[PDB]
């Protein structure tokens, strides 16, 4: 019935989709080949929201692999979970951008969004109920920024009346990973606070630091932080696809969340994170998922809740629990913490639940929160941007392929507007 | 090396454009005479000799790419036809 | 998909290429001949090899030089079936650390052949993305012959990344006496046509050989 | 089934024949001595086990007969089919047409009749002469005049050597040009004509060999004539037949002059380095440097075009390499033939003639053009004979022996008015 | 050597890399109550995957 | 009892019907020997409507098979399905036509008719009831081209009331294979629009448009190339030769298809294309099905559909399937696509169930369309000629086998006249 059309674009969104892909087929029970193995029905009902049907068993996803070169798309196929994929959904181009928002927006991405474009509408009819589409990406590059946000933009003025999520990864203050990072972020949140419902944000550093500290983990691999946004990118969808006593699907933690049409930021977490020594000194309860749910550590964005506050929060719990004490676990931290929480809005907190929590944990919880704290990151883009803009940095392998200087001042004066929007309603 | 040039110099550099001569300068002089014979005196050129086998210490296994079927379509339609522009 | 030509012009061309071709099947099992001898698969050499229908593996690299005196040696060494001998382009007279000799009187003529070879390699080129020329600072057909192949091939191919090599001239010694007018010349018609120039010094490798890699007495190597 | 007459007349015709029925009894597996240890359209059958070829050699000299008479083919051919003369033609039109020519046509002529009932169904004579010398100009017309007359509308299609636009062995050549043209006209259908300077520079170019012979240089020609009777021994996907090399590549009358290309001429030592794909050997036909004839293509205009395909080719990437060429705006074609292609495949890939100098490959294209760019060759031949006929040079040996003062003349004007037709019918109709 | 439908294939190259990738490594602290082990957890569990499944290219 | 006389002149001829016997052999269970070894009855019931009788349990071809030149009908019986051919139909000449429509039609197949024509007789007279007479042939060669219309004239003659399909190979706007190609079309297709009933047009590079894009076929040979026109010969006529519960012959097709009886050139189409490696992701049925019957990229003549208007449409399916989703997506594609189809016709599709599928495949169909965008096909023909003629280029190995200059002026004045008939339709 519901359904969801996922997108992956640029090295980022191909890396952490195909893992995403890895982490949920063993949620359904689903082999490498694809024929289904697991051991109870009640994994079966609800297939369709992210795979297809196929004969003798097979089941198939969703997505339509893009990027401008194919070296990232051939990674992915020689995987674990690799054949899954249909291989009429992999489009691909010939040369790299090179890291440049210009030439995934204009060059390249011009003489290859309509192929890409034609496979995404050819899945989107064949749908029994049309509820929204699924993009992961990040905001430094120009093969998953420039790409991503022509693709959005596309699709805004076809299904306009569904909701479009980009599961973004935004740049990190200490270390960049790319010299031109602030030039393509402001352009890619330009074309973000305009066209899609709601977008997470996910830091780098953040992940290293949780998987440093709270994991206790000497060797993180990308597989190991990859994990972690695959986890709470799955345990948001978690209500479409198993019962639960509250459940709350997509649409449903879209109108709870966003007060105003331009603040949907967000910024996720996961609760259960032990290390591996730390099992049984822990005891699994609510109250001590709840004291984890709200850690400054868990944030996988990196501003501390504490210099900014929250508008509203969402909790997707999953599991084994009564909700007196997931209720009055979410009223106990409303009450001790009130002067973080805005007065104007009086219930804060949004819950939901699931009895069945991701693979291999007993429960679980998926923490959502759209902080007022969020500005800080938005200044530091912003003051990045000036930096460089102030007098001519790498600007013409921008300016001269496509577009002037107003086009960056327009996206910096729209960047600007948002954070002063954001402190007119942290004093409300 | 006699047979292929017969100590003359232009079928020396006959020999040497048709690619004829049948001796690697690593059998006849035990040391590298030239400075640029130094690049290549510890390859064993006999057949496939490889450089696994004989001093077994550099093995690395390759995190090679593999070209997908996708991709290799593609590429062999680039080739063949200009005009064919899939995706 | 992804690959780049590879363009060694004059002594410090070739003689580097020397050692990256010797490394580049050492990477890979390419067997000199190019005849590489159950489990996956390998198609990590497209970016600098070529697969044939016989099984041969040619590099995508053109070995220009006027001089014939050091290119031949890689007719007569162990990369003589590794090749395609057509890429191999000698001269007759080099240009005798003369940025006019091979950018104006004898090197004028060449280039209609080694574009062609060019030609050749791009039309077998699968996706383009780069090139590679190793040239000098020094001599004459490092800089008078590298920049006028520089200025064709940006008229030529248009918008593709073309990255270069240069051995810099050291501070208190040179090879040649004519080399500081040699290396202005090199860059007064270089700067508009590359995108990016490597920066490698001698002495300071040198140095590095001396003190890290403690070995006395430094060659070529 | 299928057939083929092929006649060999002349010091070069024989010397090529020497090398194409070389290749001919390696392609099929037939010794030497026509012993056996799809090949009826050129060798016949003797009851023991013998394959006796279908071909005369006629020349008017023994001294390139006699070679054949004792070396290793005196068990293939027919001791009669092997046609001597006594004395040859000197280099005139006038002996080999006139006097000691006229002589022995009725033996050449008797041995073709009875060459000709033993095969079911024959549709094609494979002249190979040249336009330099005597008996390969006088001999030549003289055959043709009776062909044309003795069996009626069949295919005639000769190979020739013609001049190059500076090479020449002999200082009559303008003049025996000049004459067997005007037989090569009313009595001829296609004229597969190649020259010698053209071949050695695609045997030093693409060849890295130096000082090249004729027998290295009549393997190439040898090569050519396998492809062009390629479809009549194999089978392929295309068969061509000899009867449409004639109705395809001669749009007018009198326009019958294409010209050859085999595209893959490399050594075994670079054939090994390349990959030839059926996208780059077509490129190559057309390419200036690998022309056959000593006419750069880019002058004029394409009239018609065959290619012949062999061993493992496929159509599709071939039609995709035809496809590619009507888009270049270097290779210009006329305007009144929008059709301009043929092609025709076959599925033998091609044998190395022994001790060789072409490479062991897999595919092969044979290019036949007709095109404009081949009236300058004209223009010069008639230019020296102008140069030469304006003081009556070298013509008291051939009135001497039965010829008009008269006929140089209208040979002469004859020939302009066939390049006056080549320049009218290469215009832009509007 | 794969079997399809009872008839035995002959292999030349086999699908994806012999090796397990470090992009797609996660250890399984991220799934502790398991019980038997993922083949994306450990590279011996990998080996012996890709020991039960062949399929030629 | 309801029997299809098959001729076959030329190579295109000897090649297909290769093929074509090659798939009748295999739906019927006919072994290469000539036994017959199906494994139902219902392959033994209508055997007679292809095949005639032999001696020992054996059945043999009711074909024809000749050509001038000796060479393919050598490789025929030589091919893999060329001993069921009986050898009285083998006849033949000693020389070829040579792409000439003078050396088939008037001088050299001319003496070649009436020994055809003894076969065709005795094949013809010894059936129960003739329905009609197979062709397959080429446009563009000497053979087929010239003495297959002869033939055509000669039959129409004797049998006026009996229909006839011809599957004819069509000319190419890119490449061409026969120099004098405009030459022998045009006067091939001018004794066509007056005699047959029904004809197909088939390209090839449409068919290696096919093989290249959605059969992904690298090195496609000829068998290869042939199998779609024989898949689609075998799939018109299967009505007639297996049970259905939606019957249609080869007169029910005339008849639905063909409002004027000078508007009945066809474009053929075969319904289950796919990839070999991406077979078991492409799950099929009946919308899949008929979505792939109506892309402009499956049909088999180069005339684009998009740039014409459907006047009459036939699809005939084959193998278990219900009837609800064909007439259901038949309305969809109707009331879809009524931009390309006629007002004046109320409703513009055929349709045919079977209940027996082709071997190896268990629902696939066959796209018969009559469209008026096969005008531009014969205004490029048209083209051709009339640049060719205006020279009098290649004229002169006509009219020296006795051709007039008043026969190329009507052939090309019936062509103006079939051009300006397909034209005028198109207003409503
Ligand atoms: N260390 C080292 N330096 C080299 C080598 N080959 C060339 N060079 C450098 O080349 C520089 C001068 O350039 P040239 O020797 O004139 O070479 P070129 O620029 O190609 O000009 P030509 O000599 O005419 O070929 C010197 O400063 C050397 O440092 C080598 O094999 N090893
Ligand atoms: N390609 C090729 N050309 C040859 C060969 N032998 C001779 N020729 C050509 O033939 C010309 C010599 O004149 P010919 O036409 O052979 O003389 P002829 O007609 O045989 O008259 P006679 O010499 O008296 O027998 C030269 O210009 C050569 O170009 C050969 O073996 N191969
Ligand atoms: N989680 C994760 N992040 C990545 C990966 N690769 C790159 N990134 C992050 O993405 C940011 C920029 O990625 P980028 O190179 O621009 O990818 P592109 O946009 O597709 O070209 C960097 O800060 C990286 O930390 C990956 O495989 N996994
Ligand atoms: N699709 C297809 N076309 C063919 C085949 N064989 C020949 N042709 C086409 O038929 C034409 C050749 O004409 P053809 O009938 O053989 O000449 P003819 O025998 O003298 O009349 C060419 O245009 C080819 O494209 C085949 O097997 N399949
Ligand atoms: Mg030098
Ligand atoms: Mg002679």
């Amino acid at each position: 019935m519901r359904e969801i059309v996922h997108l992956q674009a640029g090295q980022c969104g191909n890396q952490i989709g195909a893992k995403f892909w890895e982490v949920i087929s063993d949620e359904h029970g689903i082999d490498p080949t694809g024929t289904y193995h697991g051991d109870s029905d009640l994994q079966l009902e609800r297939i369709n929201v992210y795979y297809n049907e196929a004969t003798g068993g097979k089941y198939v996803p969703r997505a339509v692999l893009v990027d401008l070169e194919p070296g990232t798309m051939d990674s992915v196929r020689s995987g674990p979970f690799g054949q899954i994929f249909r291989p009429d959904n992999f489009v691909f181009g010939q040369s790299g951008a090179g890291n440049n928002w210009a030439k995934g927006h204009y060059t390249e991405g011009a003489e290859l969004v309509d192929s890409v474009l034609d496979v995404v509408r050819k899945e989107a009819e064949s749908c029994d109920c049309l509820q929204g589409f699924q993009l992961t990406h990040s905001l430094g590059g120009g093969t998953g920024s420039g790409m991503g946000t022509l693709l959005i933009s596309k699709i805004r003025e076809e299904y306009p009346d569904r909701i479009m999520n980009t599961f973004s990864v935004v740049p990190s203050p200490k270390v960049s990973d790319t010299v031109v990072e602030p030039y393509n972020a402001t352009l890619s949140v330009h074309q973000l606070v305009e066209n899609t419902d709601e977008t997470y944000c996910i830091d780098n550093e953040a992940l290293y630091d949780i998987c440093f500290r709270t994991l206790k983990l000497t060797t993180p691999t990308y597989g190991d932080l990859n994990h972690l946004v695959s986890a709470t990118m799955s345990g948001v969808t978690t209500c479409l696809r198993f019962p639960g006593q509250l459940n709350a699907d997509l649409r449903k933690l879209a109108v709870n969340m966003v007060p105003f049409p331009r603040l949907h930021f967000f910024m996720p977490g996961f609760a259960p994170l032990t290390s591996r020594g730390s099992q049984q000194y822990r005891a699994l309860t609510v109250p001590e998922l709840t004291q984890q749910m709200f850690d400054a550590k868990n944030m996988m964005a990196a501003c501390d809740p504490r210099h900014g506050r929250y508008l509203t929060v969402a909790a997707v719990f999953r599991g084994r629990m009564s909700m007196k004490e997931v209720d009055e676990q979410m009223l106990n931290v409303q009450n001790k913490n009130s002067s973080y929480f805005v007065e104007w809005i009086p219930n804060n907190v949004k819950t939901a639940v699931c009895d069945i929590p991701p693979r291999g944990l007993k429960m679980s919880a998926t923490f959502i929160g759209n902080s007022t704290a969020i500005q800080e990151l938005f200044k530091r883009i912003s003051e990045q941007f000036t930096a460089m803009f102030r007098r001519k940095a790498f600007l013409h392998w921008y300016t001269g392929e496509g577009m002037d200087e107003m086009e960056f001042t327009e996206a910096e004066s729209n960047m600007n507007d948002l954070v002063s929007e954001y402190q007119q309603y942290q004093d409300a | 090396n006699y047979s292929v040039h017969q100590n003359s110099h232009t079928k020396y550099h006959e020999a040497v454009r048709k690619v004829s001569l049948k001796t690697f300068p690593n059998q006849v002089f035990r040391v590298p005479l030239t400075d640029a014979q130094n690049f290549s005196f510890w390859r064993s050129n006999a057949a496939g000799a490889r450089p696994e086998e004989t001093m077994p210490w550099i093995q690395n296994p390759r995190h090679c790419l593999i070209k997908s079927a996708m991709t290799r379509f593609m590429d062999h339609s680039i080739l063949n036809d200009r005009n064919f522009s899939l995706y | 998909m992804r690959e780049c030509i590879s363009i060694h012009v004059g002594q410090a061309g070739v003689q580097i290429g020397n050692a990256c071709w010797e490394l580049y099947c050492l990477e890979h099992g390419i067997q000199p001949d190019g005849q590489m001898p159950i489990g996956g698969g390998d198609d990590s050499f497209n970016t600098f090899f070529s697969e044939t229908g016989a099984g041969k593996h040619v590099p995508r690299a053109v070995f220009v030089d006027l001089e014939p005196t050091v290119v031949d040696e890689v007719r007569t060494g162990t990369y003589r079936q590794l090749f395609h001998p057509e890429q191999l382009i000698t001269g007759k007279e080099d240009a005798a650390n003369n940025y006019a000799r091979g950018h104006y009187t004898i090197g004028k003529e060449i280039v209609d052949l080694v574009l062609d070879r060019i030609r050749k390699l791009a039309d077998l080129c699968t996706g383009l993305q780069g090139f590679l020329i190793f040239h000098s600072f020094g001599g004459g057909t490092g800089s008078g012959f590298a920049s006028l192949l520089m200025e064709r091939l940006s008229v030529d191919y248009g918008k593709k990344s073309k990255l270069e090599f240069a051995i810099y001239p050291a501070p208190q010694v040179s090879t040649a006496v004519v080399e500081p007018y040699n290396s202005i010349l090199t860059t007064h018609t270089t700067l508009e046509h590359s995108d990016c120039a490597f920066m490698v010094d001698n002495e300071a490798i040198y140095d590095i050989c001396r003190r890290n890699l403690d070995i006395e007495r430094p060659t070529y190597t | 089934m299928r057939e083929c007459i092929s006649i060999h007349v002349g010091q070069a015709g024989v010397q090529i024949g020497n090398a194409c029925w070389e290749l001919y009894c390696l392609e099929h597996g037939i010794q030497p001595d026509g012993q056996m240890p799809s090949f009826n359209t050129f060798f016949s059958e003797t009851g023991a086990g013998k394959h006796v070829p279908r071909a005369v050699f006629v020349d008017l000299e023994p001294t390139v007969v006699d070679e054949v008479r004792t070396g290793t083919y005196r068990q293939l051919f027919h001791p009669e089919q092997l046609i001597t003369g006594k004395e040859d033609a000197a280099n005139n039109y006038a002996r080999g047409h006139y006097t000691i020519g006229k002589e022995i046509v009725d033996l050449v002529l008797d041995r073709i009749r009875k060459l000709a009932d033993l095969c079911t169904g024959l549709q094609g004579f494979l002249i190979f002469h040249s336009f330099g010398g005597g008996t390969g100009s006088g001999f030549a017309s003289l055959l043709m005049e009776r062909l044309s007359v003795d069996y009626g509308k069949k295919s005639k299609l000769e190979f020739a050597i013609y001049p190059a636009p500076q090479v020449s062995t002999a200082v009559v050549e303008p003049y025996n040009s000049i004459l067997t043209t005007h037989t090569t006209l009313e009595h001829s259908d296609c004229a597969f004509m190649v020259d010698n300077e053209a071949i050695y520079d695609i045997c030093r170019r693409n060849l890295d060999i130096e000082r090249p012979t004729y027998t290295n240089l009549n393997r190439l020609i040898g090569q050519i004539v396998s492809s062009i009777t390629a479809s009549l021994r194999f089978d392929g996907a295309l068969n061509v037949d000899l009867t449409e090399f004639q109705t395809n590549l001669v749009p007018y009358p009198r326009i019958h002059f294409p010209l050859a290309t085999y595209a893959p001429v490399i050594s075994a030592e670079k054939a090994y380095h390349e990959q030839l794909s059926v996208a780059e050997i077509t490129n190559a036909c057309f390419e200036p440097a690998n022309q056959m004839v000593k006419c750069d293509p880019r002058h004029g205009k394409y009239m018609a075009c065959c290619m012949l395909y062999r061993g493992d080719v496929v159509p599709k990437d071939v039609n995709a390499a035809i496809a590619t060429i009507k888009t270049k705006r270097t290779i210009q074609f006329v305007d009144w033939c929008p059709t301009g292609f043929k092609v025709g495949i076959n599925y033998q890939p091609p044998t190395v003639v022994p001790g060789g100098d072409l490479a062991k490959v897999q595919r092969a294209v044979c290019m036949l053009s007709n095109t404009t760019a081949i009236a300058e060759a004209w223009a010069r031949l008639d230019h020296k004979l102008d140069l030469m006929y304006a003081k009556r040079a070298f013509v008291h040996w051939y009135v001497g022996e039965g010829m008009e003062e008269g006929e140089f003349s209208e040979a002469r004007e004859d020939l302009a008015a066939l390049e006056k037709d080549y320049e009218e019918v290469g215009v832009d109709s509007v | 050597m794969e079997v399809i439908h009872g008839q035995p294939y002959c292999c030349r190259e086999l699908e994806g890399a012999d090796i397990l990738s470090d992009t797609f490594y996660s250890n399984e602290l991220h799934t502790p109550l398991e019980t038997a082990t993922r083949p994306t957890a450990s590279e011996d569990r990998y080996q012996k995957f890709r020991q039960s499944l062949q399929r030629c290219r």
